[PDB]
Order: C-alpha cells, then structure tokens, then sequence
C-alpha cells in the first residue's frame, strides 16, 4: 500500500510465552508511546513537548480481547506454534565518532519472531548495564518485529564493544562487533 | 526452544494528501498469518485465511460492529492525524553532514523527516560515476541517517563537495573536501 | 439485559446504602448514573473493565464504587445526605469491543432517604364503583382506584379483571399528591381510572381488582412501634359487576 | 486524546 | 455537556408533527444517540447515527446526523398519544466515550377529543357507602384543571385513557375530600 504517511494506531501484541503482551502507537515507522501493561502506565516516546494523554486501560482491555481470540485460535489450528526466525543484527553509531565526544552505539536486531529476545552490550568482553536502553518491538510489514538497543559510550582508543542478542532461532548467542574508527 | 503462540492486531491508517484519501486496514494476525482484515475501502470484513473465516463470518453478521469499523477511519485515523498535524508533522531537525574517507563518504546523520536527496560534486560538475549510496537507516529515536560513498580518483583532483537538501533546510547544505 | 438490585430501598438520613448491578455478559464499559426526580441521568462513574476510567463527577466524600473482577459492580453511599434521594441507574456497553458504544440500562434503584423510619407507612387502597348516571348516559362504566396515606412514593398500581392484567382503558396518575404539601416527609395519595363498556360492568362474573404494590422496609430494619412493621406488601381493593 | 482501534472478540 | 437539547416541555395533538432540536459541539467525529424514557420505565435506546449523513429511524422517529449544522434533530410525522415520554439526546465524549445525556425534553401528546361530553360524576365506595369521589370525564384536551384553593381538598391532574377495542380516548380527573361534587371541580375552566 502506497501513502504519504502510514500510522499504526494500535500495534497490539499478545503471546502465550510469558504470558506477555505489548501495546504501542506507531507513526511513520517510529514509536509514539507504549503502555506498561503490568504497571498500568502510559510511557510517551515523542521527541517533542505535548500535553497529550492516553488512558492505559484501553491497552489492558484491548490486549484482553487478543488473549481471548488467541486461545480459541490455538485450538482451531490443532495447536500450530510460532516458527522461530533468525534475527539479523547490525551495529552502528548514531553520530560520527570523535575521540572524547560522547556518542551512542545502536544495535538493530531485525526480523524478530517470536517477539522474545535478550539484547545486552559487552565492553571489552565484560557486561555493561550503565547507559543502555531499547525500544519496544516495532512492527514490520511481514508481521515480524525489530528492536533497537542503545549504548551511550565515550569514544576512546581502549574501549571495545559488542552487541549480544539471544533468540530461539539462533541456537547460539550472536555477538556483533564494533570498534571506534576515529 | 519453548513453544510460543503469538497474536497480533494492527489498526493501520494510510494517509495521502493530508486527509483527502484516508484508508484504514485493521489486521488480525494469528502468528505471522493475517487471518481477518477490515479494509475501509471494502466496507466489511474479509477473511484472508481459513482460520479467519469463522471470525469474519461472525463479525460481518453483527450490525453494530460494522458501523463502528466503517466509521473508524474518521474516529481513529482522521482524528489522530489532526493532533499528528500539530506534533510529529511539525518536527524538522537539520542533518549534520561530514566528509571523511575510509573512497569518500558523506555522513548525513540525525535528521527528520525521511525525505532527503544528497548529491556529489567533483570540481563543480556532478560526479555520478560510482556513487554507491546506503539505505535509509532508521535510528529508532525519531532521527534518520544516510551514508553516500563515491569512487574517487583523487590524483590532480581539487575540491570534492557534498550537497544535501532537506525539508528543514531553507537553503541546502554544502560541505567540501580539498 | 442488565440486572440491578434492589428495586426500591429506604434508608435513614445518616446511614449507608449499597447498590448492586450485573451488566450484560461480556460488556466492557459499565456506568452508574444519578437521576433526581424529573431530570436527566447525571453520570457518576465509568468502568473500563475492572479499572475506573472516569470519576470526575463522583463525590468521594460518601460515594464510592468498585468492579473488582470487571463484571458486576457495587456503588456505596455513606453516610447518606437527604439530597441523595434519586434513582441510581446502572448501564453497560460493549465500548467498541463486540458492538457499539450505546448503553443498555437497568431498572435502577429508587432510593428515598427519609428523616426518620417512623414516617414510613403503607397505602390504604379503595375502589369506587361507576355512577348510574354515565352507564345510561355514555353506555360506559368508569371505575376509580385510590391509594392514600403511603410514604414514601414506592408504589406500583395495576388493574386486574378476571385475574388477567388489563392495560386497555387504564389510566393512573403520573405523579402522586402529597397529603399535606408543606410537610417534607408527607404521606402521598394516588388515583387511577379503569373504563369499561356498560355491558361489561353489568356482568356479575367480572371481577375488578386494583393492586397497588408497596415497597417498604427491609428484614433487618429495626421496628418497635406498635403499628405493624411497614414491610413491602400488596394492598388491594375489589369490586364486582351488578345490574 | 489519541484514539486507537479496537479488536473484536470471536465466538468461543 | 457538549450536547444541547430543546429546553422545555412540549405538548402536541394526536396527529401533530414532532420536532425536538438537538445540537452537538465536540470536535472529531462523535456518535449521536436518542434515548426514550416512557413514564414509569427505564431508558431505552430509540435510534442512533454513527457517522456523517447516517439517518437513524425507529418507531416512526427519524433523525439525520447533519455535519453542516452540527445537528441531530428528532422528527416524527404523525405523533401518537403513546409517544408521551421524555426524550434524551446523547453523545459519547472524552477519550473513553462516556455516554453523557442532555437535559431531556418532556413530551405529552394529548388526544383529539372528537365529540366532548363533559360531566362531573360522583362515584361512591364499593366497601362502604358514605365516602365518595368526584370524577371529571369526556372533556376537551384544551380544558385544564388546577389544584383546589382549599388546603384540605385534593384534585388530581388530568390523565388520558384509551379503550383501543372501540377506538375511543377520553380525559379524566379525580377530586375527593364541607364541599360537594358540584363545586369541587370549580376554580378551573369547568366547561
Ligand atoms: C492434528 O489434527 C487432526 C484433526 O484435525 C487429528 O487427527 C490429529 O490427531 C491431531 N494431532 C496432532 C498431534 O496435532
Ligand atoms: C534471557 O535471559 C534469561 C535469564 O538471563 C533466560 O532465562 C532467557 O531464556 C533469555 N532469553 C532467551 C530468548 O534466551
Ligand atoms: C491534493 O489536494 C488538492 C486540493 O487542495 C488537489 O487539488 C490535488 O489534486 C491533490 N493532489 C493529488 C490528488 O495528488
């Protein structure tokens, strides 16, 4: 479908694994907000100022209808499970790297299905929790997902970074490498 | 690998020329298989998959559901576009463009929206031979970045130039490399 | 449809009440409204599933509601204010999940908050026979039923000919009359009309019965005074055909 | 406020 | 709130044309409703329009959702005495679509009394024979009654009964309580 702007006013997700779910609004491929279903809390991702408001109850009851329909469809398919795809990982910086100028490392994991994955960063082969953040599962036209993880790092000549993703389609924790070419 | 049964629902709105041509497609998906679809240009539910046949046949029988979905293109799509017209569609951030070799690369980073055309110049004449360009990289934080490389034969060359144009730029950006 | 309980309730001025409601099966949205006398439904609270969505117009000083498991709901008022005398409606709606946003209403709970449970007395009802004048003048016979001296306005008047409820030719008053208007806990009085042809009233087999159903005090309401405890009851008055 | 599309329940 | 109704009671004859104005204000694309509440009953949904130019019709009532005038006026070609009720205009507002009701419009439909036969009969008790009741019947729909001047004299307001088996409707009022029937119903029009 061709259009000037495409929005997903309700990417609703519910899976039996956790069990877990996800509710986000997307406009032109980017995430406007998500709803923390466990905390019953709307978390906005707009890069602007806005007085907008969205009641998190809509997500909770919408996902409830998804759970209702999922159980009945797991039954009507003689239990057909989701087949695990192989994620495609790519690491790159947000800005050109300058020594000593704080930057952001981006780890794009694409073609995710089912929507379940651990994404962690390693620095010099050791784990790092400070300065890491990620997006929700963003939707794709083939109904898979992609996730993007961010690592705020200070470029130096001694720090080495890897992106470690783990998915059932992998059968081996993938590590994508990146070095600061100044 | 433990078994997982997913379910997806996507109320996708398509806008062309402001709100002239607006189209809603609500997709109900079992795993990665869209089973039922409400196409606003069709007017009613249409099963895409055997699984969706009993779901579509039922929803189509309920008059109240049909009236809600036929009006969702206005109640949801066109309504949200009005507040989209005041927020994200106003977002214009200028790209930061630098030049460095590895082959000459022009790094255009952190710009919104996505529509961007960049050109390479050699000495004033647009070098178009061997200008491999990269896809549009979505950073996921409401910014984009794009890299453009050029097969440069630099011997006795003088001043390469990267020239980018963007909806946030009143006058286009020009950065050179002597 | 939606089930509400109770249908009528009497409570003292400084006391507590709890209204129960069961929505249509599977309806997400559930409302509680307040309709005071001849007015429109004033919205009190709206539930999504089990979560409150709107409660801007809910006086938290005494009003409170809950829908724990997201199906039935309960509205409570404590203490009561004499201004709370109204009909408390419950409504449910699919909210867009399974249908439209239109609400389907229940019977409501008529709450009459009284000054003292000592001004609550059932009705006395009598039926008056047609006049010999109109049976030869209009070839029609008019019966009149009159319920007097009841408080509060918790009555349901119905006519019954030969054991079958009749609506044709029937006409009860839309609102009762206060025995003494100045009194704020005044007993009420209500009239009703049943018209039949001359030949029908002149049949000794035709049994005319006027039932008025009164809704009064509950089981656990304490009552000491010698006058019989005004429990919810039926008071009737009958007449027969003659020539 | 942003409105969102609602998924319909299927018959059990 | 956000829905303004035709303020004030309405009274019409047995075949008149009913029109109850209702306008809306809210931004966006709301649904519009009409709820009826017959005397002594709960609120029913009469008709509704979900989007632009949709016309809801029920029981001979019609209402066209008109965006050009932000209106949703209720209409009925030939009103009936059974249509006497209170009519509420409603439109859901807010992000959660809460059904908020207007003030409402009371409608009483009086019958057309072809050939009046006004009379003031005295009906006496069927149990005793020394307590009676005065009854005013077969008067015109233009005739009106008022509460008696005496504080200890009760008069009902008129009411309309219809014997469908013979296609006959007539008005009625009751007075009871030293006065007598001949002067009980006075202090009114008493044709
Ligand atoms: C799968 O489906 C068919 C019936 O549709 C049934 O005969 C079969 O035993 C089922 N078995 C499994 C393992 O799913
Ligand atoms: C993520 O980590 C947890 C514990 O660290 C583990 O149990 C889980 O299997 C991991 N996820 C995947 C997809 O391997
Ligand atoms: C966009 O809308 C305008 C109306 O303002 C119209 O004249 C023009 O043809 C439209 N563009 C299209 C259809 O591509």
């Amino acid at each position: 479908i061709v259009a000037d702007h495409v929005a997903s006013y309700g990417v609703n997700l519910y899976q039996s694994y956790g069990p877990s779910g996800q509710f986000t609004h997307e406009f032109d491929g980017d995430e406007e907000f998500y709803v923390d279903l466990e905390r019953k809390e709307t978390v906005w991702k707009l890069p602007l100022f806005h007085r907008l408001r969205f009641d998190p109850q809509f997500a909770l009851t919408n996902i409830a209808v998804l759970k209702h329909n999922l159980n009945i469809l797991i039954k009507r398919s003689n239990s057909t499970a989701a087949t695990n795809e192989v994620p495609e990982v790519t690491v790159f910086s947000k800005s050109p790297v300058t020594l000593g100028q704080p930057n952001t490392l981006i780890c794009l994991v694409d073609n995710i299905f089912p929507p379940v994955v651990n994404i962690t960063w390693l620095s010099n082969g050791h784990s790092v929790t400070e300065g890491v953040s990620e997006t929700s599962f963003l939707s794709k036209s083939d109904h898979s997902f992609f996730k993007i993880s961010y690592l705020t790092f200070l470029p130096s000549a001694d720090e080495i970074y890897d992106c470690k993703v783990e998915h059932w389609g992998l059968d081996e924790p993938l590590l994508k490498h990146w070095e600061p070419e100044i | 690998s433990p078994e997982d049964f997913v379910y997806q629902f996507k109320g996708m709105c398509y806008f062309t020329n402001g709100t002239e041509r607006v189209r809603l497609v609500s997709r109900s998906i079992y795993n990665r298989e869209e089973i039922v679809r409400f196409d606003s240009d069709v007017g009613e539910f249409r099963a895409v998959t055997l699984l969706g046949l009993p779901a579509a046949e039922y929803w189509n029988s309920q008059k109240d559901i049909l009236e809600r979905k036929r009006a969702a293109v206005d109640r949801v799509c066109r309504h949200n576009y009005q507040l989209e017209l005041r927020t994200t569609l106003q977002r214009r951030v200028e790209p930061t463009v630098t030049i460095s070799p590895s082959l000459l690369v022009c790094s255009v980073t952190d710009f919104y929206p996505a529509q961007i055309k960049v050109r390479w110049f050699r000495n004033g004449q647009e070098e178009t031979a061997g200008v491999v360009s990269t896809p549009l990289i979505r950073n996921g934080d409401w910014t984009f970045q794009i890299l453009v490389m050029l097969e440069m034969t630099p011997q006795r060359g003088d001043v390469y130039t990267c020239h980018v144009e963007h909806p946030s730029l009143q006058s286009p950006i020009t950065v050179e490399w002597r | 449809g939606v089930a509400q309980s109770p249908r009528y309730k009497i409570i003292e001025k400084r006391q507590s009440v709890a209204f129960w409601c069961n929505p249509i099966s599977g309806h997400a949205t559930l409302y509680w409204y307040q309709q005071i006398l001849g007015q429109g439904p004033k919205l009190l609270i709206q539930f999504q599933n089990n979560g409150v969505v709107d409660d801007s117009q809910l006086p938290k000083d005494r009003f409170s509601a809950e829908r724990l498991k997201g199906v039935d709901s309960t509205l409570k008022i404590q203490p009561a204010k004499l201004e709370d005398s109204a009909v408390y409606l419950c409504a449910s709606s699919s909210g867009g999940w399974g249908g439209g946003t239109e609400a389907f209403f229940g019977q409501g709970t008529r709450l009459t908050v009284v000054e003292d449970l000592k001004n609550v007395f059932p009705p006395e009802v009598a039926v008056f026979e047609p006049s010999e004048a109109e049976i030869s003048h209009t070839q029609k016979a008019t019966l009149v039923c009159l319920a007097t001296g009841f408080y509060p306005d918790h009555v349901e008047l119905s006519w019954w000919v030969n054991g079958k409820e009749v609506h044709s030719g029937v006409c009860t008053d839309p609102q009762p009359l206060k025995e003494q208007p100045a009194l704020n806990d005044s007993r009420y009085a209500l009239s009703s009309r049943l018209r039949v042809s001359a030949t029908f009233w002149q049949n000794p087999r035709n049994h005319f019965r006027c039932q008025v159903q009164f809704y009064g005090l509950s089981e656990n309401d304490e009552w000491t005074q010698d006058r019989a405890k005004p429990v919810t009851q039926i008071v009737s008055a009958e007449a027969w055909g003659r020539a | 406020a942003p409105f969102s599309e609602q998924e319909q329940p299927v018959l059990g | 709130n956000s829905v303004t109704q035709m303020e004030g009671p309405v009274t019409l004859s047995e075949e008149a044309f009913l029109t109850i104005n209702c306008t809306y204000t809210a931004t966006g694309y709301p649904s519009l409703f009409w709820y009826v509440q017959y005397p002594g009953e709960g609120l029913q949904l009469l008709l509704k329009a979900t989007k632009a130019d949709d016309k809801g019709s029920n029981k001979g009532f019609e209402a066209t959702y008109r965006k050009e005038t932000t209106s949703f006026h209720l209409e009925k070609g030939s009103v009936q005495v059974s249509d006497s009720a209170v009519y509420f205009c409603a439109s859901p507002q807010g992000g959660s679509e809460k059904l908020v009701f207007g003030k409402g419009t009371k409608l009483t439909v009086n019958p057309y009394i072809q050939n009046p036969d006004p009379a003031v009969y005295q009906l006496r008790d069927s149990k005793s024979s020394d307590k009676s009741v005065c009854l005013f019947t077969d008067f015109d729909s233009q005739t009106n009654v008022s509460q008696s001047k005496d504080s200890d004299v009760y008069i009902t307001d008129k009411c309309v009964l219809d014997m469908r088996s013979m296609d006959f409707k007539s008005n009625s009022a009751v007075a009871w309580s030293d006065f007598a029937c001949a002067n009980a119903f006075n202090n009114s029009i008493i044709p």
